[PDB]
């Protein structure tokens, strides 16, 4: 199957979670459903 | 004579079954579709 | 009676009398349902698909 080995390096304890997720990502994903930046350093570039 | 024309039906009748069994086989691609998608989300809740 | 419909989003913001432009300073983004594929989805389901 297609996640065989990304659902064995999940749980095996390599690849914790940056390496995971980079690995799965066109789509976009935010790291939850209510994102609230109370102050950026880029964005008050505007 | 009559030994030959039995063999021919009985053949004749293997093969339409045989044709069907194909439609069979595109269920189990469905079936494969289905099992990656749930993978999706486990890998997904995983990684929550 | 434990579950229940959607509460709203709080957020606590102070308006800045010497600080001319506080635009972009607070930014946040939240996802809103896309209909079409809630659409396109719940009509091509596997229950459909293998009644068909």
């Amino acid at each position: 199957l297609k996640y065989t080995k990304l659902i064995a390096a999940a749980e095996d304890g390599s690849r914790s979670t940056k390496d995971m997720i980079d690995a799965v990502f066109h789509l976009r994903y935010q790291p939850d459903g209510v994102v609230v930046h109370r102050d950026d350093p880029a964005l008050v570039g505007k | 004579f009559l030994t030959n024309e039995l063999i021919r039906l009985q053949m004749e009748k293997l093969d339409a079954k045989l044709n069907h069994l194909k439609k069979l086989e595109k269920f189990m691609e469905l079936e494969r579709k289905t099992l990656e998608r749930q993978q999706e989300n486990l890998l997904i809740q995983r990684l929550n | 009676t434990h579950l229940l419909p959607l509460q709203p989003i709080e957020i606590d913001y102070t308006v800045r009398v010497d600080k001319a432009s506080t635009y972009g300073e607070l930014v946040l983004d939240i996802e809103v349902p896309d209909v079409n594929a809630l659409k396109f989805n719940n009509t091509q389901r596997e229950s459909q698909i293998g009644a068909a």
